[PDB]
């Protein structure tokens, strides 16, 4: 029997829980959502509105379902509207994590017939980021 | 002299069978699958369902002549045989928009199928199918929120939500229920749920396991950095009862709660949608008791009639049933029940058991969520069934791992996410989804685990609702 | 003794079988007529049933260990063949008390008949009767006042009760409607009633049909010198609509209410009920949709279960169907339930369909309605079949007859009163029913006219539920 | 690449002047009587209106591209000249049911004439006729009885009603309404009436009034056994 | 006053122009929630015009969609944004979802530039009871300002809101949807600067104004009178702006003029000079149309106004300058530029109806 560490072991939705993507396999992400005429953008935060919290609900009467801040993150740029090519959605990822080195970065993309984020997932974390777990030290 | 009233019984054919009419863009319409009695012609059988589902009874009544029978009665307009049956007919019935109450799918259900399920004139009757117009759709509040605005709520893109009902079924504290709920969803599953008969009870009353619920959600989500959330049941024996449970499960502030909306009915339904869109809550809807009316070929109401009722009534969630797992369900006609739950526009396709095509003009569409003995091996499968809008809940296959509950939900997250990934890659999870599991499971020890316990379990019998 | 968590999935019969297993009288008792897929043993089907409807998922989970499962499982402790059937076995189940939430029958249900019925490893499943113990009974409601207390507050003795549904069904205006109401009360009727699917539509608002039909009420009830009452639906789309139309009842001064209690649901019914109580309305209860549930031997819910259910939920009155008109109700199989609904103590009897005694601890009885496709031909066998303790409803044998309402109403009280007279002179209905009221139509001209309407209108077909 | 987000004014002509649309069951359609500014074509004024009470502003917005612009856009669909008029036209637009809120005028209103009628572009605006699906009007509660069930609540059939407005409009007590209430009720009349701006005011509160008027209804209903009103 | 009289045969037109409500009757009326000076104090805004921006397109965009366009805008620069006021309850956005959304929005960008901000939530509903549950939910999300539309609301419901919020400190942005059907004509109608008035006595914090250089009309000098008689306490007779009588407010608060539509970057100056600080500026299409998206469309006109105002305090001329003042600013501020060079040749310059 393993155990599933409680501590540092925070994670960051879709595949967060596989192995960390290796540049072939976010090339192959950013070519699925070619594949299928989805809209990509970048979206990015600093370390202290990364993760979801409840600091306005003081404001609140008795109206906090679903409420949570730093579920918005911000907006790299626009949505790349009208992109067919893979390699120009690669350089934004590159031009985002070097202007916001320290910054969480994640790559999400929309469909706009549903108007729903319709996939996402995480490309940078900050390296001075110590509330994670290495793959192999998720259990002990 | 004009027409005027005649005492006395004649056939239901002569007012009720109009094989002429031409349906109206505002009609409801109903596909009937009918048995009818040695000496009942189909005709009569079909006009009988018409009559006695709308304006007529089993003789002539004078009060008829003070109103437009023309303008109110349900029609019989076709009746089609059914290919490998001798006695069997599909029997189509259209009705007048003005025959129903404005937002009320208990009032729609009590025309259609109130009494003619009794006649002694038929053997079997099967409500197959129901096209409901925009006109009538738009009368309905509908879903609280719907696909979209779940997932913008939550925060969750780009997978199928993962779940877990706690078991067991019953006999749990509420100490204890919330001890399992957080190692649950802080493993890696997005909701843990009441099981549907778990509501209040000697073992553990219902405010006490709300409390207990509400530190666990609170210390995963702390934990994961994920919202968490767990469906409350605010199933009760009155409307007051009901009402109370949603109002604490409001007061502290969590994401969702749940409703078995045939057992405690569609006014209740109703009344609990209206509050949820009024109060910002998740409605997860349970569908016990379906398999009661739905799951005989030859008689009672098709779960895709369930499906389309309960999106009206509103609920954000509902049971699909998995196709693959303990429960029935074949893979056709989940498909197409499927559609009619999510999409806004289906198109009739009999292949899939639709018989009218269905405009839902716009109303949010209701999260599929295939439940019911299903484990790891299943992931490919159920990727591939459902795709992303869709909630995997393991019950047993949680809570059975030999870990116990956060690596056994870490296992369902892991293959959850490999199959996702492999198909975003542009593997075919049909044919390839063993290999996909099979590397997952060398590269995840708690994978391995829940792998190796359920290698070799499959439910795979003949199917009854052919 | 404590034993070690092991994971993985094993019979189901190993926990939930238990053949020498002695019933509490604390104890719900239920039987199952269930039917195997090819290569399940009855055993392993029985047990399944019990596991799912109580404790028990797909596989072994570790937090069985952290309660009692002895204390909590669903016990199968029974096993009978059914004489004629090949494939097909009664499984008795045994759930403890502490399994149930006091006062909800909606939670019933949901654990009982929740998920069962989907199982793949059945063909087909149908709940015949349950033991509701003294030790849960006391913890319902029930009926908002019961058959003894309906008489006496309507100072109505010595004869069945006497009623009619205004047709058509749908589209008549609340003033026709009222017109319709006063001409058949001010006849002899004691009650007329909404259609069951007469809720509020564009052809007729509810708060319109209330008001006219209060007028329609006291006028009949001034011209008679008796009391008179009209069952003014109540189902609606939401509990808030529900409970608004009741308040308006209430307001009126009006003596009795329905509901839809399957299409308004357990919970929408049992709110009603408590409302009825506190209020003085009477609750008549309509059963639309049971037959979707009841008809067929193989699968469903037998309608002797949907009258307990109801009987613990709360209603004054409930449709029991008429053996002899349109709709389909074996004679012995009615007999049976009208004693459970009726009666305090009722002993198992198999030849009526009675599965277990019943105890129902002072709880009222319901008074059953009988309805639909009657006329007077067939009052004799209603009042042999029945006797006083019912309600006898006739539409279209009161607005079909030749000279209108009041003529159709006056004929049938006769009808009843004839029969009425002729049983206590020692007069065998059985026998002597045609010539009673033959005798009875050479005196009275409007029975006379009924008489030669209807003289050869019979409904006789093969009975499904056998 | 496809289309993208291009900052800058265009025409609304472009995207909202949709002369081959084929009109929908369900939408709500709108025919205004259009007078443009010279050197204004009409598919632009048409469309104009068509964008500015709907989806469309003055400049182009990257926004549009996370939606839909087709399924919600407003449609000048078709332009009749006016005979006799040099410069006015009938527009007619079509909105999708979507646009709207559920039994809500004010949510109807505020869409289709909420700020058009402004517009510099244009020198007049009139809207002729809207044309409500029945998927619309199902959504409203809408009258609380309607004529029949008026005049079955009433008991009165077979000819007009006769009413009467109280006069002056203004300046009468309680009781001297009361008064002239009672006397036009009792001669035949089935209702009087408060005049519109008779609401509450120093010479007479509302509540007296009710209660006068109350008390002269039910004298005028005895006297003449006809159900009366006020 | 306008109930039977338009319509008697007797007269071909009639327009109503000016109406002078005295002291005794002024005093009756609750009058606005707040108003300029309060509004002011509680959100610690001084010195110059506030910024705000309609979210766009009008209808369309989901709860979600809606937040995140809020959230850009504000945290770029501008005070406020607000709901189209035909954003009420639809298909494909419900109103509670979007309160929650926006209030987590405005929340974000108040903590990332540390200044007040807010987003009109629109009110506007079909009944008395659901207009009041939306304000409901605004008050009990703590956010600052509501909105309706009180000629197509009506002004009983206005009224009402009105009072509301008086008694639980929310601010009240006034729309005036449908006030073109009434009051564009030159002979027939009810003058703007009546509903102004009307508005003033029924409770409202800001009401619109017009902007006189944008793409719906108002001429100049007819702005300038009831805008002053939206603000000030006394109004003297001037019948070269359409006073036709002396106009005393008896104490009653001054209603902030919000200027909006089809304006942009180049009208700054111009802006600024007609109304000066107590306004509100809103640039709907002159934010979310900027090439490089909602923040910087943001900043660029907030760099615009604070560079106009600065500009003024200094002694410059506006209606001059006004030109010399942009493109100092564009050759300093990069996100302005790229404004300047996107509408630099848009005018909306068309002859005046209600003259
Ligand atoms: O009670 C149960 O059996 C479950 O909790 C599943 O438990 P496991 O995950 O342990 O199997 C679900 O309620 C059923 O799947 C419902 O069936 P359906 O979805 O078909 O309505
Ligand atoms: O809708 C009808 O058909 C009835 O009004 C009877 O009308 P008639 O008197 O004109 O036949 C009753 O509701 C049914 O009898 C209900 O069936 P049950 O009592 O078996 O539940
Ligand atoms: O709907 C619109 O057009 C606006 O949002 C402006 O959008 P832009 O900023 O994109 O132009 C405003 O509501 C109008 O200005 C109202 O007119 P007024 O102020 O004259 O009442
Ligand atoms: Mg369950
Ligand atoms: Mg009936
Ligand atoms: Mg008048
Ligand atoms: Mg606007």
């Amino acid at each position: 029997m393993m155990v599933w560490t409680p501590v540092n072991n925070k994670m960051f939705e879709t595949f967060s829980y596989l192995p960390p993507l290796t540049d072939e396999q976010i090339a192959a992400q950013v070519d699925y959502i070619v594949a299928n005429g989805w809209i990509p953008c970048l979206e990015f935060a600093e370390a202290d509105k990364a993760y979801v919290s409840n600091e306005s609900a003081i404001r609140f009467g008795s109206v906090s379902c679903l409420y949570y801040d730093n579920r918005y993150w911000t907006m790299w740029k626009l949505p790349m509207f009208g992109c067919r090519d893979p390699m120009q959605v690669l350089r934004e990822i590159v031009a985002c994590t070097k202007a916001f080195p320290d910054a969480y970065v994640r790559l999400v993309a929309f469909d706009n017939q549903k108007q729903v984020q319709i996939m996402g997932f995480l490309v940078q974390r900050p390296k001075t980021a110590r509330d994670f777990q290495p793959a192999n030290k998720r259990s002990v | 002299a004009g027409a005027g009233f005649k005492a006395g019984v004649k056939d239901y054919r002569l007012t009720y069978y109009t094989p002429d009419y031409v349906v109206r863009d505002t009609d409801i319409l109903a596909a009937f699958r009918m048995t009818p009695q040695p000496g009942v012609p189909p005709e009569e059988c079909g006009a009988a369902v018409a009559a006695e589902s709308s304006t007529g009874t089993w003789t002539t009544v004078w009060t008829d002549g003070l109103t437009s029978l023309d303008r109110y009665k349900g029609r019989c307009y076709d009746i089609e045989p059914v290919p490998g049956e001798d006695n069997q007919y599909i029997a189509y019935v259209a009705y007048p928009i003005d025959l129903f109450e404005e937002g009320s799918v208990t009032n729609m259900f009590t025309s259609i199928v109130g009494n003619v399920f009794g006649f002694k004139a038929l053997r079997a009757l099967r409500l197959e199918d129901l096209r409901i117009p925009p006109a009538y759709v738009k009368t309905f509040v509908g879903p609280p929120h719907g696909i979209q605005v779940e997932r913008d709520k939550l925060n969750k893109y780009g997978r199928g939500l993962l779940g877990c009902t706690i078991k067991p079924k019953l006999g749990l504290s509420a100490k204890n229920y919330g001890r399992a709920v957080y190692e649950c969803l802080r493993g890696g599953l997005d909701f843990t749920k009441d099981d549907e008969n778990v509501n209040s009870q000697p073992f553990m009353r219902w405010r006490d396991r709300f409390l207990f619920v509400a530190e666990a959600i609170y210390k995963a989500q702390a934990e994961t950095g994920e919202v968490k959330g767990h469906y409350l049941n605010a199933t009760a024996g009155t409307c007051e009862e009901m009402m109370k449970r949603a109002v604490c499960a409001k007061e502290l502030g969590v994401p969702i709660i749940m409703h078995d909306y045939l057992t405690g009915g569609f006014t209740a339904n109703t009344s609990l949608a209206i509050y949820c869109r009024d109060n910002g809550l998740l409605l997860h809807i349970h569908r016990a008791m379906h398999a009661v009316i739905d799951r005989q070929r030859n008689h009672g109401i098709h779960f895709r009639v369930l499906a389309k009722a309960l999106r009206m009534s509103g609920g954000d969630h509902l049971h699909s049933g998995t196709a693959v797992g303990k429960l029935e369900g074949e893979r056709e006609v989940t498909l197409g029940f499927v559609d009619l739950m999510r999409d806004d526009y289906v198109e009739k396709d009999r292949s899939r058991g639709i018989y009218f095509t269905q405009d839902w003009c716009s109303m949010p569409g209701v999260m599929p969520v295939a439940s019911g003995g299903i484990h790891v091996w299943h992931m490919p499968a159920l990727v591939e069934i459902f795709g992303d809008d869709a909630c995997l809940q393991f019950g047993g296959g949680t809570l059975g791992h030999p870990w116990g509950n956060a690596p056994g939900a870490a296992a369902n997250r892991v293959a959850l996410e490999a199959c996702t990934q492999a198909r975003n890659e542009g593997r075919d999870l049909a044919r390839e989804g063993g290999d996909v599991i099979r590397s997952a499971c060398k590269w995840s020890p708690e994978l391995a685990a829940a792998c190796e316990v359920w290698k070799e379990i499959k439910f795979e019998f003949d199917t009854i609702d052919k």
